């Protein structure tokens, strides 16, 4: 957040979950980052740079996260036509 | 009557059988004198109890495995059951066929072998 | 799948799926399990798609790879069928098994001596191991498990459908799970027969 | 009955956004709802929206994001005279800095920030933030 | 005579990374929304700006066949004047032990606040970003933003918390039974929490999802550490 100078304030800028577009607080212990491993996709062997996600507790606790994690990987890979 | 054994007996009885399994007999008097040497029990009457329960446990340990304490040879036979069972080496009998509506899935996923057909009657409980 | 046919399901594995009856799934359904099913028979039994099973296997396994420590991907199962299977899993691949009764408080205590902080979980059957799932949402653990048609989804991030009512469906699936993580991380890769088989991930099954 | 159409409309998109959705169905499609959502789209609280056509009155479908917190209606429709304005916007907005009271004027439907630059009072409809 | 402390050997993973000093601020922790399970982590980062303000020391007591039995339940506030506050309750047989139990618990539950401006900028935020609420069982508060130099206009109870928060200007109003102050202060604390859980147009740009400290610093923790 900006000021007169454009100087940035706020002690931490919180992170905003992928499929809910809302922000998770300092205490919120049902919110998970989930690391998918990429592969080279020529031999199907692990190669470094991961795809990382974040999900909030609200969609987790109702049981909607399973669709969200699927759709996120469906707009990328690995998922073709499921 | 009464005289149900306390936890102080049952705690140390298990321990003494685990670490001195070999020394045990199945006679009262021999199992007493062993407990006297491998440990000190500060009373005499207490000693006569802990021996008798050590004896009574050792009867059952020569059958199937006790669920309160472990010995070595049971963990041997555990491992022997849990690394191969004589029932199969084949997966599962190598060829198993399935009935239609499973065949339709396989048709649309490029598979077309090793099937049977039976079109079993309607319906649930009927 | 992703890569064109060097990750896609082979003709071989199809036989194993059908021989272990994984395709079959129970009578009762949930509204989160509607898409995974294709259809019903003429009888009460609903036929899970095996293509849809296969895609979910991969990113599930790829997440088990993505951690840089294999000693803190804690697997859990408490059903008798799922005891022998998980024990070989976490013996072969570096992982931590928690076999039998969970003994609650082991993801939130500072006094218990079985206290652990893992990152992932891999659970068999939500409705036998509901306890670790509830405690996972107090300390930010990602979660994976094996769902059936009638198993509800709640405090799980990804499902891996299966028949799993106590069958060869169980042990086969845990074997396949351990096969994939080695194709990416390990040197077992070649994708042509591995020495270890699914004939010892199956149930103890009391002998003669 | 359905005395006021716009008032029944906003509660759906309010309820839907809370549960976590991104497509809705709102009926029965008034022209008043269209120009409302047009202004609400420019600022960026919702995405593009598709008007289905029927002879009856139509139906509208919306694509939305979590940026919206709540859009409400204010009924019945009171007048504003550009000195009453400051009193309204204090009660109805979380802050001076952002939030947008909407209204209709003879110069068309618009936010309050625009109306002040045209010197036009008029009848207030709702709000959002 | 004899010298040297040795205090705080971590049994917690997060605690060990702080003790080896590869986590450089609490602001990293909050960004991943981790629990904090030890009271020395916070007291390592801070500890020379944290004050305590014991609100009430309240008796409660039940009835048994031998008569009364009374335990003392005290509330204790905590906060430095840069944006971090907390609050805690605890009860025990005696007084001092309950107080010291609460001074530990309040450090554990500490959180940051988000401060903002009135309608214009001149640097250094002095008030609350947006108009928020917070309820605890029929008590609620309506923290309303205020211009500079008005001071905190509130009852005595929330005037403690908001002043420690560094929120120097605020208008408030209460609703319901504020006599039972345990509700009243927990409802204030509830409101003060919501400040970073309220979405504003500033935060609409998308996050970069930087990798976790748990992931990057895992190399030191492959010895026997848990």
């Amino acid at each position: 957040m900006q000021s007169n100078a454009g100087e940035f304030v706020d002690l931490y800028v919180p992170r905003k979950c992928s499929a809910s577009n809302r922000i998770i607080g300092a205490k919120d212990h049902a919110s998970i980052p989930m690391n998918v491993a990429e592969v080279d996709k020529v031999t199907g062997r692990f190669n470094g740079q991961s795809k990382t996600y974040a999900i909030c507790g609200a969609i987790r606790r109702m049981g909607e996260s399973d669709d969200s994690i699927l759709r996120l990987a469906k707009s990328h890979g690995i998922v073709s036509q499921n | 009557m009464g005289r149900v054994r306390t936890k102080t007996v049952k705690k140390a009885a298990r321990v003494i059988i685990e670490k001195y399994y070999t020394r045990l007999g199945n006679d009262f008097h021999t199992n007493k004198r062993v407990c006297e040497e491998i440990a000190i029990i500060p009373s005499k009457k207490l000693r006569n109890k802990i021996a008798g329960y050590v004896t009574h446990l050792m009867k059952r340990i020569q059958r199937g495995p006790v669920r309160g304490i472990s010995i070595k040879l049971q963990e041997e036979e555990r491992e022997r059951r849990d690394n191969y069972v004589p029932e199969v080496s084949a997966l599962d009998q190598e060829i198993i066929e399935v009935d239609p509506d499973t065949k339709e899935m396989l048709k649309l996923l490029d598979f077309g072998s090793l099937s049977n057909l039976q079109v079993t009657q309607p319906t649930v409980g009927m | 799948s992703g890569a064109l046919d060097v990750l896609q399901m082979k003709e071989e594995d199809v036989l194993k799926f059908l021989a272990a009856g994984t395709h079959l799934g129970g009578t009762n359904l949930d509204f989160q399990m509607e898409q995974y099913i294709y259809k019903r028979k003429s009888d009460g039994i609903y036929i899970i798609n095996l293509k849809r099973t296969w895609e979910k296997l991969l990113l599930a396994a790829r997440a088990i790879v993505a951690i840089e420590n294999p000693a803190d991907v804690s697997v859990i199962s408490s059903r008798n069928t799922g005891q022998r299977a998980v024990l070989k899993f976490a013996a072969a691949t570096g992982a931590t098994p928690i076999a039998g009764r969970f003994t609650p408080g082991t993801f939130t205590n500072q006094i218990q001596a079985a206290f652990r902080e893992p990152r992932l979980l891999v659970v068999t059957d939500p409705r036998a191991d509901h306890q670790p799932l509830t405690e996972a949402s107090y300390v930010n653990l990602p979660t994976i498990a094996l769902c059936n048609t009638d198993s509800p989804l709640r405090y799980v991030d990804i499902a891996i459908p299966c028949n799993n009512k106590g069958a060869h469906s169980v042990g086969l699936m845990w074997w396949m799970l351990a096969r994939e993580v080695l194709r990416m991380r390990g040197t077992i890769s070649r994708e042509h027969p591995w020495e270890v088989m699914p004939d010892l991930y199956f149930y103890r099954d009391p002998e003669e | 009955v359905r005395m006021n159409v716009l008032a029944d409309a906003l509660k759906s998109i309010n309820n839907a956004e809370k549960r976590g959705k991104r497509q809705v169905l709102i009926r029965p499609c008034s022209k008043v709802i269209v120009r409302f959502l047009t202004v609400m789209m420019k600022h960026g609280y919702i995405g593009e929206f598709e008007i289905i056509d029927d002879h009856r009155a139509g139906k509208i479908v919306v694509n939305l994001t979590g940026r919206l917190n709540k859009c409400g209606v204010i009924s019945p429709r009171f007048d504003v005279q550009l000195k009453d304005l400051e009193k309204w916007q204090n009660n109805l907005l979380p802050s001076r800095q952002f939030g947008f009271i909407v209204l209709t004027t003879s110069a068309g439907i618009m936010d309050h920030e625009e109306a002040r630059r045209k010197h036009t009072g008029g009848k207030i409809l709702g709000f959002f933030f | 005579g004899k010298a040297g402390d040795k205090e705080w050997l971590p049994v917690t993973k997060l605690g060990r990374l702080v003790k080896d000093m590869k986590i450089k601020s609490l602001e990293e922790i909050y960004l991943f929304s981790l629990p904090i399970k030890e009271s020395e982590i916070i007291d390592f980062f801070l500890g020379a700006a944290l004050k305590d303000k014991v609100l009430k020391i309240m008796p409660v007591q039940k009835q048994t066949q031998a008569g009364q039995r009374t335990r003392f339940k005290a509330f204790v506030a905590i906060g430095d004047y840069n944006g971090h506050v907390g609050l805690g309750m605890k009860c025990s047989k005696e007084v001092a032990t309950a107080i010291r139990g609460a001074i530990i618990l309040a450090k554990l539950s500490i959180v940051p606040v988000r401060r903002g401006y009135w309608g214009n900028k001149i640097g250094k935020p002095h008030t609350v970003r947006c108009k928020v609420t917070g309820r605890c069982g029929s008590v609620l508060v309506r923290l309303i933003p205020a211009p500079r130099g008005t001071g905190i206009i509130s009852a005595p109870v929330p005037k403690k918390l908001l002043l420690m928060a560094g929120i120097d200007d605020c208008y408030t109003s209460a609703g319901g039974c504020t006599a039972t102050l345990g509700n009243f202060a927990k409802a204030t604390f509830d409101a003060i929490s919501k400040t970073y859980s309220y979405l504003t147009p500033d935060l609409w740009k998308e996050t970069v999802f930087t990798k976790s400290p748990y992931q990057e610093f895992t190399d030191h923790l492959v010895k026997t550490h848990t």
